């Protein structure tokens, strides 16, 4: 199966250099091109550049002065370097496999969110949203992290039906907060174990929080 | 650069009915009797997913209700029988001329029956209170349409300036929205008051429903 995965720093200071890596599997970089595309939050898609199968590069002219794409076929990796970053470079960065003859981008990585900011990295505090009293709701409050994003799974991905993870809100403090909730049977609250798995990649923080009645 | 202009910007469609999305290009996207216009589906927190390549070719694993047509400067994606899981932003993509460019996107939503929110209220954890902040959370679960009012009451005194709201995009199975409201007090102000209530107004409720707790908490 064709897979790509982006890796990035999360936070980059203004005027510094953004470094990203795209690791590929299920295909060879000798056969396929790889493109970099970014998406500012709640905006459209902007193409940055491509590493061709043969090892040549093609760049969006607006990034010519700041952008370098390189690869190592033998390490299954394509790299991006974007110098002199400003707030305008805040985006989810995607790497995509490109069909070399047609320019069709057929497989995309999950993406890495790059925040350009002078502020400090900060991992979240995780608090339970405990059930009380057919249907019961429980959750986790993920408070006071920077930058975005946080991802939440339930019972290491075993529980998915009824899960709602809300968009993060920016608090007046300048730190993000989000809640993740799941609706379950009322009869299950006593017996069944519920753990939210909170991942904050920008701070390399992983928090498991058991959620149970008061 | 080739500019791609999509139409509509957004549309609400009933389950089983037709969605038509147009993409126009500022220049021809054809070379040697081949059209280099492609269509993507993007759901929230996910990458674009290829639906159609070179105007009319359905990508493997994509259902046949998706189809594409057009050439030169005029292209159409059709979803013949819209399913719940097809709620997304749809993008056209040209690869004829450098730089490759994308359309501004088209938001597809399901128009479905009115659904009342199930309301839940969550007191702040003892863990959090030791930090000196109190977060009270009101959850509105699985409602249609999107429009909802949450009112926070503290000892029946209606709150203002000290809450924030977040709404999910439309659920891929039941086409509903969910909403969380968070009330943020200092531990001091939290301990001054007893009765905490969120009042939910919505089309699916005949009158506004209130969920509440006492800080005593059993
Ligand atoms: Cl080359
Ligand atoms: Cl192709």
């Amino acid at each position: 199966e064709v897979q790509l995965q982006e890796s990035g720093p999360g936070l980059v200071k203004p005027s510094e250099t953004l470094s990203l890596t795209c690791t590929v599997s299920g295909f060879s970089l000798t056969n396929y091109a790889v493109s970099w595309v970014r998406q500012p939050p709640g905006k459209g898609l902007e193409w940055l550049g491509v590493m061709w199968a043969g090892g040549g590069t093609n760049y969006n002219s607006v990034f010519k002065s700041r952008l370098t794409i390189s690869k190592d076929n033998s390490k299954n990796q394509v790299s991006l370097k974007l110098s002199s970053v400003t707030a305008a470079d805040t985006a989810v960065y995607y790497c995509a496999r490109e069909r070399p003859l047609t320019g069709v981008m057929d497989y995309w990585g999950q993406g890495t969110l790059v925040t350009v900011s002078s502020a400090s990295t900060k991992g979240p505090s995780v608090f339970p949203l405990a059930p009380s009293s057919g249907t019961a709701a429980l959750g986790c409050l993920v408070k006071d992290y920077f930058p975005e994003p946080v991802t939440v799974s339930w019972n290491s991905g075993a529980l998915t039906s009824g899960v709602h993870t809300f968009p993060a809100v920016l608090q007046s403090s300048g730190l993000y907060s989000l809640s993740s909730v799941v609706t379950v049977p009322s009869s299950s609250l006593g017996t069944q174990t519920y753990i939210c798995n909170v991942n904050h990649k920008p701070s390399n923080t992983k928090v498991d929080k058991k959620v149970e009645p008061k | 650069d080739i500019v791609l202009t999509q139409s509509p910007d957004s549309l609400a469609v009933s389950l089983g009915e037709r969605a038509t999305i147009n993409c126009r290009a500022s220049e021809s996207v054809d070379y040697s009797g081949n059209s280099f216009m492609h269509w993507f589906q993007q759901k929230p927190g996910q990458p674009p997913k290829l639906l159609i390549y070179r105007a009319s070719n359905l990508e493997s694993g994509i259902p046949d209700r998706f189809s594409g047509s057009g050439s030169r400067t005029d292209f159409t994606l059709t979803i013949s029988s819209l399913q719940a899981e097809d709620v997304a932003v749809y993008y056209c993509h040209q690869s004829n001329e450098d730089p490759p460019t994308f359309g501004g996107g088209t938001k597809v939503e399901i128009k479905r029956t009115v659904a009342a929110p199930s309301v839940f209220i969550f007191p702040p954890s003892d863990e959090q209170l030791k930090s000196g902040t109190a977060s009270v959370v009101c959850l509105l679960n699985n409602f249609y349409p999107r429009e909802a009012k949450v009112q926070w009451k503290v000892d029946n005194a209606l709150q203002s300036g000290n809450s924030q709201e977040s709404v999910t995009e439309q659920d891929s199975k039941d086409s509903t929205y969910s909403l969380s409201s968070t009330l943020t007090l200092s531990k001091a102000d939290y301990e001054k008051h007893k009765v905490y209530a969120c009042e939910v107004t919505h089309q699916g409720l005949s009158s506004p429903v209130t969920k509440s707790f006492n800080r005593g908490e059993c």
